[PDB]
């Protein structure tokens, strides 16, 4: 009988998480920002290295 | 041992990939 | 052993010790370099090759390898997490020991060099000689000898960037770095890719938003344009990056959750402070973990099915059918592609979404045992810094951690899983897999920013 | 190889 362990679980995950510290409105929009931002760099220099080495590879192979 | 920094590590990598271009275009060149 | 193997670790370069603490805007410098090496290398082909049509066991070790096939990252970052392992392996097992001592730490970067070094080579000898590449008699002794070094000076390169970034010229490591890059570009690729695909329709761009702004501008500005632009299922969608930004969104929320706990000091007073229990307290772990366990899954099955295939036990084990699952435990473990996919087999999709759940608070719980992040090592670290909880005792600080770490850990896996079979089902690009390692990876950069604000 | 979390192909 599991039925007790995990009703324990879900009262224990709840009871954390309503003491947990979510975001606000500007944490929100700060790591938002941070994500986008980083995500913009990694992603695009990625697309613009491949979108260069495609003519590179067709011309090298 | 040897230590270096990030600009020869950079270099060391540019010369890589410079090689591995080079080994390509050789074999184009070679071949055709 | 490690006196014979000293002037053997010796030999492979170093990264030099910076002279003074390298600057978040020159280490954001640093590791965009880093990063665009990794990139340009992952898209030049190793020379020799004859053909690259085989069967690739390991296709989905790659979102968390950051692997690319048939180029000089065939193997991403395999050689660095296979050396992690092993090492914290062997430093639990009592063979070798991590130390104190400069010197020691120092000569235990120089073997996990050296181990992963020797994991390159054996990794390269193994995909040369198991078919890949071509023909191993065709290719002959020099175009093997060739590929062969070509992968192995390819992880030494992998192996030096990572040194690069962790001895603190960039934001972390090699692998979550590669990773999210990967991710990344994955994602900005299917977003704005210039490939075109023509299906007797005509010229259709591979990008989302190059289709819709290419259709809008062709097909006279037609409610339909909009409608395949959004509803496209040969290419990517612009509903599928609408959920992945709304993934984002939720991922990144849940990311900011933490419990503050107020500790104070009983060595050091005055020195009132917050200890931010995470509710993702092993941040990306549960999804590396899971990936790479349903991932080994289907290698074994695939293994299995093509030779020994028509045993009971092998089929159940999975039924393939490129393949992808059709049957079995790794069907069952396989996310439903598209909602016809669900509504066709609810069966399937609540396995998975139970196996999801499961395995990743399971994994959760099972890393903060291993990692040293248990309530009890956290509560050593308490003890040993004259850290207490400001209203309770000094002899509760572990029965508090108690309750609060390992729910923490593993409510933290119930809701990472669920975030990305949440992605799963709404078809965002990325998967839901690679969304959350790329947020995950992206907010341990901005953490590591917002220190550095705090230490000025 | 494919032993399990571990990712060392093949």
């Amino acid at each position: 009988q599991f039925v007790e362990p995990s009703r324990q679980f879900v009262k224990d995950s709840i009871r954390l998480v309503k003491r947990c510290t979510k975001p606000d409105r500007k944490e929100f929009q700060k790591i938002a920002m941070a994500t986008a931002i980083g995500f913009a760099i990694m992603g695009f220099i990625g697309f613009f290295v491949k979108l260069i080495h495609i003519p590179i590879n067709n011309i090298i192979v | 041992g040897l230590k270096v920094g990030p600009v020869p590590v950079l270099v060391m990598s540019l010369l890589f990939i410079a090689s591995v271009f080079m080994l390509h275009i050789w074999g184009k060149y070679t071949r055709s | 052993f490690l006196e014979v193997i000293k002037p053997f670790c010796v030999i492979l370069p170093e990264i030099q010790k910076p002279e003074r603490k390298i600057q978040f805007k020159e280490k954001v410098l640093w590791t965009a370099i880093t990063l665009f090496i990794f990139l340009v290398c992952c898209q030049i082909p190793l020379f020799g090759i004859m053909s690259s049509d085989s069967a690739d066991p390991f296709y989905w070790m790659r979102v968390i390898l950051a692997s690319n096939r048939g180029t000089l990252m065939e193997l991403g970052i395999s050689p660095i997490v296979t050396s992690g392992l092993i090492m914290q392996l062997l430093a639990g097992a009592k063979i070798i020991e991590v130390g104190d001592t400069p010197k020691d730490r120092a000569l235990f970067n120089g073997a996990q060099k050296l181990f992963g070094m020797i994991i390159t080579i054996g990794q390269s000898i193994v995909y040369v000689m198991t078919g890949m590449y071509g023909d191993p008699s065709e290719m002959g002794a020099g175009i093997c000898l060739l590929i062969t070094i070509q992968l192995f000076v390819a992880g030494l390169i992998v192996l030096l960037l990572d040194e690069l970034l962790q001895k603190g010229y960039g934001l972390g490591s090699g692998i979550s770095l590669f990773i999210a890059t990967n991710i990344c570009e994955t994602i900005v690729w299917k977003a704005f890719s210039p490939t075109t695909v023509n299906t007797g329709r005509g010229m259709e761009f591979e990008g989302a938003i190059i289709a819709l702004f290419h259709l809008l501008a062709t097909r006279t500005d037609k409610v339909r344009a909009l409608r395949e632009a959004f509803y496209r299922q040969n290419l990517p969608n612009l509903m599928n990056l609408i959920a992945t930004i709304f993934v984002f969104a939720v991922v990144i929320y849940f990311q900011g959750f933490r419990y503050e706990l107020p500790i104070r000091s009983t060595k050091v007073r005055g020195q009132i402070g917050i200890y931010p229990i995470k509710l993702f307290y092993t941040s990306n772990i549960p999804i590396i973990l899971q990936s790479a366990l349903v991932s080994n899954l289907y290698v074994i099955s695939q293994m299995l099915s093509a030779r020994f295939s028509g045993n009971l036990l092998v089929s159940l084990l999975g039924t393939w059918s490129r393949a992808y699952p059709v049957g079995g435990l790794c069907y069952y473990l396989s996310p439903p592609e598209s909602f016809g996919s669900v509504l066709e087999d609810p069966v399937h999709a609540v396995v998975y979404i139970v196996f999801m759940l499961g395995s990743c608070a399971f994994f959760s719980k099972t890393w903060i045992e291993v990692s040293g992040s248990s309530p009890r090592d956290i509560a050593k670290q308490f003890k040993d810094q004259g850290m207490v909880i400001n209203g309770k005792r000094e002899t509760s600080i572990y029965r508090e951690l108690k309750k609060i770490i390992p729910t923490a850990a593993a409510f933290g896996g119930l809701c990472i899983g669920a975030l990305s079979v949440l992605a799963d089902f709404l078809g965002a690009i990325g998967s839901g897999t690679g969304i959350l390692l790329a947020v995950t990876i992206i907010y341990q950069y901005f953490e590591i920013f917002v220190k550095e604000q705090s230490e000025v | 190889a494919x032993i399990x979390x571990x990712l060392t192909x093949l």
